[PDB]
């Protein structure tokens, strides 16, 4: 939950999406990432850049 | 998600939403539908009593 000023040269990329929630049993997310990232997702697990 | 069923009256809450309004199918003594559990991909007869 938040109400947000946008600050002056900010924009929302993809205006105001909402939160994935996956299929409970069988809903699935596959993602690739940009740029490598350690302990960074919500699963405190690393990824190499494209992996 | 789950489901509710039973001699109850209900107010979806702030964070749960109402997506199938279900209602059961009488079965004779003798007959029975096919119900497959999505989870387990099992498909089974059930049979004899209201399911």
């Amino acid at each position: 939950e938040k109400s947000f000023f946008l600050q002056p040269g900010e924009r929302l990329e993809r205006g105001i999406q909402d939160v994935y929630v996956l299929s409970e049993q069988q809903g699935l997310l596959l993602k690739a990432l940009q740029p490598l990232e350690e302990g960074e997702s919500e699963e405190k697990v690393s990824h190499q850049a494209g992996d | 998600c789950w489901l509710i069923r039973g001699p109850l009256e209900y107010v979806p809450s702030a964070k749960v939403e109402v997506v199938e309004e279900r209602q059961a199918i009488p079965l004779d003594q003798n007959e029975g539908i096919y119900v497959q559990d999505v989870k387990t991909g099992k498909v089974r007869a059930v049979i004899g009593s209201t399911y």
